[PDB]
DNA sequence: TCAGGATGTATATATCTGACACGTGCCTGGAGACTAGGGAGTAATCCCCTTGGCGGTTAAAACGCGGGGGACAGCGCGTACGTGCGTTTAAGCGGTGCTAGAGCTGTCTACGACCAATTGAGCGGCCTCGGCACCGGGATTCTCGA
DNA sequence: TCGAGAATCCCGGTGCCGAGGCCGCTCAATTGGTCGTAGACAGCTCTAGCACCGCTTAAACGCACGTACGCGCTGTCCCCCGCGTTTTAACCGCCAAGGGGATTACTCCCTAGTCTCCAGGCACGTGTCAGATATATACATCCTGA
């Protein structure tokens, strides 16, 4: 039907060769490839993934091709770029100008690699006041550096001066953080002028839904930006399920998988190494109180908009992020032991910490932002466990601190907060372990994005993950949609897995056992509260389920009960 | 403060004393006394009701639950002081 | 330094120079929102009607205070006071 | 020539709150005037409520929120309370 | 049938049908609901009754047990809320209350 | 018949008693011409306003109907006359 | 010595006297050769009805005694007990008159 | 024959028409007389010619060739009579007149 | 849904006044909402006009009328010429 | 009275963009043509309310004349507000995610316009009679010089 | 703190013209029927409104300090009030002429209404320049000292 795109985009792909300036051939005519890393790389291991890819996106730029990079995590976007650079412009010498953009919540990281993996190519960042970028761009204003390292905003603000200078090849990072075409951030990249070569780096593909499939292979690649409104009945595979599954989505997805198969580029963690220790996911249930369970079914009669979400999610975490609340519940907000005891979150919290603090393992937990994170610094203050806090209103100054404190491995601080949006891209730990998630990914790629900051290369520890829900409430519905969509993306971006060399059998292979897991939660669609079952997650080998036994004298041995007057009270306020 | 907000002044308050300050100047004011300011606050609250509880009936009237510049233009031609450009 | 009541006068000539909007929009409105949930609750604004409020509400203001600046030069004061406001809107028959 | 007025309807009125009080021709014609007046505005508020809410039709509702825009308060309150309950009486029987 | 009035079934003293016929032939809209006369009526009604208690409760406190403008001036202009709506009206052989500014008055 | 000087027809206790009864205690002597012209202003537009309706109507009398129509016009209602 | 009472206490006894009745405080006749004198500048040979001119007695009679209350208003505002031409031009100022 | 519009009759850039059938569906009257539109119709020619004329020449004043609501603001207000008509409208983006008491400024 | 308006007409007459010179369209806003006000102000009038003296139609001497009370002083005096004008020309031809 | 500096304010050139001016397909409202009928114009008459005059009464206005209190100028004190600087802090702008209700359509039906028949509520003319204006006298109260 | 005394309230008596009830006499309000149609209700689309956070930076806030002006006090003088005397024009009551409002009878022609036909104007695009912004440079003005 549409292999015109087959035979007619193979032509255009000697139409952006030649004319601009099997898939596997045609496309990557110009041939290469080196095992060995670039002179000026310094102060690193040489694995056989970053080789493939290295040469890989080196065959995108001897080709005059853009590129995106669809690979798990962990898989070095930064050495690949580093080497990336080095390597060409090792050969060609030329080195610049050349632009690089991240988001701040790394930013002198990348200097961080940039200053021990290879010296040689300078920097210009962007950050803090207006002072010193009149001291960086009046030093630099007749324009000769190696590299720019810059991020958003600054192109936003900075666009009446960076953009009158010619580029060529420019690095931009979170692909999912570009999305849609309609945001100023794209259209005023067309201010910007010109820069010949171009990539894009992301942990995962854009949303379930993929109207923008668009907006992606736009600023992506020369194809598709003629006819805009073309896919969208394309799309159609994901939104007789064997026979809609062949028509739909074996028929599109086929297509699609013919279509893109020289662009994309992922791999996983197993296939490099193996040294990961587990699947490292699991999942928790938990149970609520009386008193805010009255909130469901009371503040959900209220029916004062937009609540019913808002509410529900506060509640089991936080009655005390409402004003009103916290007021009539105590008058003198102070540290109380009341304050873990109105839900079950901070009962079974008080439950694990002294397993935590025992076992002398880490765990990093996720929150929402205001109150929540707030409230559980008045907690771990309280028990007196300490904690790094970090989150979008703050500095760089402090982020970069922050982050060189995380490094020291003498740390007695085990816990730590961090956002979901600002730090989930905010660090790159090797020595991490044990992720919580409260906020039920809104989207999915934000979970699986700052999901993946546990397990790294070089991880000599054992990742367990936890999502704590409670029962009888929205959130384990926000659940039970939020792995629908895995499902939904389920047919795009793991059906975007088996592509990386453009294999054959694979595919099948994981449409059959795959399509078992989502058989699996067909059956999945339609308690831990005794020592042993929490033991069971954190213990990973006897010697932890021995060693917790110290904790069963006090916690249950131990020598009132979880749950008014607030009831009718919190009706009354809560009424308006 | 760091440990729970209560950073709160509602909302009357968020109208400033430079405010209310560029807005005398702009009437010729050229200097004001301190107690000014509350009395604005109270003005511009009475002013505020009256016209928002005639746009909240025009809405109402109309059986939706948005407030249109309409409705506020139908307010103040309502209470005598015209506007243009919002239309009318 | 400058002698008192030079920097008010030429603040007089900048803002009656201008069209600029006087007051800040997120505080107004929050103050709109908070006036109209004691009439009916769960309003939908829309933005420009926001606008026609503050539009409104600052040249009512801007009026007030040139009368109240009448009132006071015909005290011989050059600093208006709650008085000379609360006796406007006495003769305008607001109050 | 008979030009009619709300003379006799303002007696029967006052009968009713003050059955020992008369009144004087003058002040009968200030209350005809009055009567006038606010007959006026309210039907007046109301053909505006018709025309921008695009019916060509007066109803109850488009007098009631006339009458909610005219009298502030308590004579707004009162004076629904008394209409609608005298629509209600009236469509009952 | 008999014909009973419209105003004797919702038990209104004012007339429903003059008011009715006042909507159709005023030019106001082009249709004239059935509720709009009585409901009308019914406020005029509520009004009437008003001034004319007060103007009754002022001239049974002058001594006089009939109604004259005076006290229609006095029986508003002592109200708040009448005050508030008719504040734009000139009665005629009204007067003005007794007043007199407290800086005034001897000392 | 040219008439003339007819508003100083309007006597000094007149205005006075008008003051006497808005609530002034003394009057300066400057008062008085002042309100005349202000009376002068006012009977202007209320009489052109009326004498307006009366032309537009082709009749040669001005009905109080027409004074009534131009104060009410004028945003002043007087009740009472009709 | 022939008994005089201290000056201000006869004007107050007319404030209460003139603010008890409703009598009209202009002559019938001056009043109505002015406003035949200013209707003559519009249109000539007018008749005029005795109410109507009655009517033009009552607004300019209330309304010249409103305009001496806020007159009244501005010059106790300017702490004097006597009003002055300014407090009037004043008041028909801030009213929007002029 | 050719239907030529009643507003190139009698010389009006606007709509003859539009304002007839404003006045038909307005409930203004039972009936619309034929003279009404085009009278009315040049009476707000005259006044949008002459807003327009001052607004022209205010935005010349401030060397800007695109008329602002500024230029509606002080082309109003410097006339004398638009502004006894106008003097109850709040103008949108309008500001003020440029003025200072004469007392106000020092000596 | 077909919205009109009198932006093209103001247009028009701008080009007559000053044909170098533009509008912006937040200027044309208030010219729409200004014609409609002072149409609405001379129906009104008509209207009352119309209902003091028992008409029920509205001819060009109501309007006149109207246009006499509203419009103060020259713009009344040239506003009743420049339409005496046009309803002259009108029928004429 | 008059010169020098620092700040804000105006002017000249470059540049860069988002709102404005113009062309286009289309469709619904405006123009033309024809007809009926009822409202407005127009002649004729009736009467009542306006205008004009005159004469007698007298309350009210003009004119003057002391004098006491308030308007107004001057002067001095103290404190409250302008002004500038370092420090926070939310406003502004952007960007994500959801979905409630604005906005339009399509039936379909109760509801109001309209005309014929009928009659009783309200009104103009017409009678009482008593609440209130007016007055005359006495008791009481509030103002002012001892 | 108190009497002389001038103004005011109170009470009893008297005369009158408007309030209040009655009675024909309509003509508009009520009832009974139709007939077309505005909007009530259900359904569908999809736009803008709602919440929230990230991130930067112009504005607000707190504070130190000076001096400009508001306000209290005093003295001066002038001018407006309280009262007596004198004059005049309002007022009231009556009488008379008449013309302009008010109505009714007759007629005609201007506009509502409907049908037919088409282009003036409107949403949607396209290009494109007026001016808003930025940099550089010079003039107006205040504040200081001389
Ligand atoms: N060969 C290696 N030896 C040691 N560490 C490595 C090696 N390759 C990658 N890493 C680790 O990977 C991290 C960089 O990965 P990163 O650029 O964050 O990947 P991505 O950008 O795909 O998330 C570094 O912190 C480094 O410690
Ligand atoms: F290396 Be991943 F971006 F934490
Ligand atoms: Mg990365």
């Amino acid at each position: 039907l549409l292999d015109q795109t087959k035979d007619t985009r193979i032509t255009h792909l000697l139409r952006q060769t030649n004319a601009f300036l099997d898939y596997y051939n045609v496309a990557h005519r110009i041939k290469e490839d080196i095992k060995k890393q670039p002179s000026i790389l310094v102060g690193g291991t040489l694995k056989d993934y970053q080789i493939k890819g290295l040469q890989w996106m080196v065959s995108l730029f001897n080709n005059h091709l853009n590129g995106i990079l669809a690979d798990e995590m962990g898989l070095g976007k930064t050495i690949q770029t580093i080497s990336l650079l080095t390597y060409l412009y090792e050969m060609k010498n030329i080195r610049g100008p050349y632009l690089v953009i991240v988001p701040l919540s790394t930013l002198s990281n990348w200097s961080s690699e940039f200053a021990k993996w290879a010296p040689t190519l300078r920097t210009i960042s962007f950050k803090g006041s207006p002072n010193e970028r009149k001291a960086k761009q009046a030093k630099i204003r007749a324009g000769e550096f190696d590299v720019v390292l810059t991020t958003f905003e600054y192109i936003i603000k900075e666009r009446a001066l960076l953009s009158k200078v010619k580029w060529v090849h420019m690095i931009i990072d979170e692909g999912h953080r570009m999305k849609n075409a309609q945001s100023k951030l794209s259209l005023t990249l067309n201010t910007h002028y010109h820069a010949d070569y171009r990539l894009i780096l992301t942990g995962t593909p854009l949303q379930n839904n993929l109207p923008e499939l668009w907006a992606l292979l736009n600023f992506v690649l020369p194809k598709i930006f003629n006819s805009v409104k073309s896919f969208d009945e394309w799309f159609n595979t994901p939104f007789d399920k064997i026979e809609l599954s062949e028509e739909e989505t074996l028929l599109v997805i086929r297509r699609l998988h013919k279509v893109l198969r020289p662009f994309l580029l992922r791999r996983l963690k197993k296939d490099v190494e193996k040294e990961l220790p587990d699947k490292v996911e699991k999942v928790v249930k938990c149970k609520m109180s009386a008193l805010q369970q009255i909130m469901y079914q009371q503040m959900l009669k209220y029916r004062g908009f937009n609540n019913q979400i808002m509410q529900l999610k506060k509640i089991c975490n936080h009655p005390f992020v409402f004003e009103e609340v916290e007021d009539q519940i105590n008058p003198t907000r102070e540290t109380n032991d009341d304050i873990w005891r109105v839900a079950g979150k901070f009962e079974l919290l008080d439950r694990i910490l002294p397993k935590l603090k025992a076992t002398g393992h880490r765990v990093l937990i996720f929150f929402q932002m205001t109150q929540i994170m707030d409230i559980m610094e008045d907690f771990l203050r309280y028990i007196n466990i300490k904690y790094l806090r970090l989150d979008g209103h703050t500095k760089s100054d402090e982020r970069s601190e922050l982050l060189r404190l995380f490094n020291a491995p003498d740390s007695e601080y085990l816990c730590f907060i961090l956002s979901t949006r600002a730090g989930g891209l905010g660090l790159n730990l090797q020595t991490a372990d044990t992720v919580i998630i409260f906020d039920t990914d809104w989207n999915p790629h934000q979970d699986l994005q700052a999901q993946d900051r546990a397990h790294r290369i070089g991880q000599k520890n054992e990742v367990r993950i936890l999502r704590l829900i409670t029962t009888n409430s929205v959130e384990e519905v926000i659940l039970e949609r939020a792995y629908k969509k895995l499902d939904i993306d389920g047919k795009v971006i793991q059906a975007g897995k088996f592509d990386n060399k453009s294999t054959s059998e694979e595919q099948e292979a994981l449409l059959r056992s795959l399509l078992d897991a989502e058989e699996e939660r067909r059956k999945k669609r339609e308690e831990e509260l005794k020592d042993s079952e929490i033991n069971e997650i954190l213990a990973r080998n006897d010697e932890e389920m021995a060693v917790l036994t110290r904790m069963d004298e006090d916690r249950s041995k131990k020598e009132k009960s979880r749950l008014r007057e607030e009831s009718e009270s919190a009706a009354v306020y809560n009424g308006r | 403060a760091k440990r729970h907000r209560k950073v709160l002044r509602d909302n009357i308050q968020g109208i400033t004393k430079p405010a209310i300050r560029r807005l005398a100047r702009r009437g010729g004011v050229k200097r004001i006394s301190g107690l000014i300011y509350e009395e604005t606050r109270g003005v511009l609250k009475v002013f505020l009701e009256n016209v928002i509880r005639d746009a909240v009936t025009y809405t109402e009237h109309a059986k939706r639950k948005t407030v249109t510049a309409m409705d506020v233009v139908y307010a103040l031609k309502r209470q005598g002081r015209t506007l243009y450009g919002f239309g009318g | 330094r400058y002698r008192p009541g030079t920097v008010a006068l030429r603040e007089i000539r900048r803002y009656q120079k201008s069209t600029e909007l006087l007051i800040r929009k997120l505080p107004f409105q929050r103050l709109v929102r908070e006036i109209a949930q004691d009439f009916k609750t769960d309003l939908r604004f829309q933005s420009s009607a926001v606008m026609a409020l503050q539009e409104a509400s600052e040249a009512y203001l801007v009026a007030l205070f040139e009368d109240t600046n009448l009132c006071a030069i015909h005290a011989k004061r050059v600093t208006i006071m709650p008085k000379d406001i609360q006796l406007a809107r006495r003769i305008r028959g607001e109050r | 020539t008979r030009k009619e007025s709300y003379a006799i309807y303002v007696y029967k009125v006052l009968k009713q709150v003050h059955p020992d009080t008369g009144i004087s021709s003058k002040a009968m014609s200030i209350m005809n005037s009055f009567v006038n007046d606010v007959f006026e505005r309210i039907a007046g508020e109301a053909s505006r409520l018709a025309h921008y809410n695009k019916r060509s039709t007066i109803t109850s509702r488009e007098i009631q929120t006339a009458v909610r825009l005219l009298l502030p308060g308590e004579l707004a309150k009162h004076a629904v309370s008394e209409g609608t309950k005298a629509v209600t009486k009236y469509t009952s029987a | 049938a008999k014909a009973k009035t419209r105003s004797s079934r919702a038990g209104l003293q004012f007339p429903v049908g003059r008011v009715h016929r006042l909507l159709r032939k005023g030019n106001y809209a082009e249709r004239v609901g059935a509720g709009a006369p009585v409901y009308l009526a019914a406020v005029l009604e509520y009004l009437t009754a008003e001034i004319l208690e007060l103007a009754g409760n002022a001239a049974r406190d002058n001594k006089k047990t009939r109604i004259i403008p005076r006290h229609l001036q006095l029986a508003v202009r002592n109200d708040e809320e009448l005050n508030k709506l008719l504040g734009r009206v000139t009665i005629a052989q009204g007067g003005v209350l007794p007043n007199i500014q407290s800086v005034l008055l001897p000392k």
